[PDB]
């Protein structure tokens, strides 16, 4: 649950 | 020869342990491999990001976007861009639009989107002063 992360 | 797969979740442990040029390579392989996947895109735009190439970062969005026009990080990875980039006023929007994404989406990221804005809107008002 973080925006600032690759997927 | 690893999979296109294999060469994103490389990359991504790369970005986790902090070696930015090393997965942006990578995600670049993986493209090679399949370049209709949005996330490589995004994910490489992020690689750009801390490495201070807003200009690429802004063409991976650009690039995300066009394959994935709903994509939540790719809204949120370019309005990071342009408020590093003082592009204020685009900031904001990609930003507001990242939420309004992410919420039709039900995605969670907490309070991300909204701190993220706080700071993108105290930025531009400190700016205009």
């Amino acid at each position: 649950p973080t925006i600032e992360e690759v997927d | 020869s690893p999979s296109a797969q294999e060469l994103k979740e490389q990359g991504n442990r790369l970005f986790v342990g902090r070696k930015y040029p090393e997965a942006a390579a990578c995600y670049g392989r993986a493209i090679t491999r399949n370049p209709l996947v949005a996330v490589y895109y995004t994910n490489r735009a992020l690689c750009y990001l801390k490495m201070q190439q807003h200009e690429q970062a802004l063409a991976d969005c650009r690039r995300a976007l066009e394959l994935d026009g709903q994509s939540v990080k790719a809204h949120f990875f370019l309005g990071q861009c342009q408020l590093e980039m003082e592009s204020y006023d685009e900031a904001i929007a990609n930003l507001q639009r990242a939420y309004s994404l992410a919420k039709e989406q039900r995605l969670n990221f907490g309070d991300d989107i909204p701190s993220a804005l706080r700071i993108a809107k105290k930025k531009r008002w400190n700016s205009i002063e």
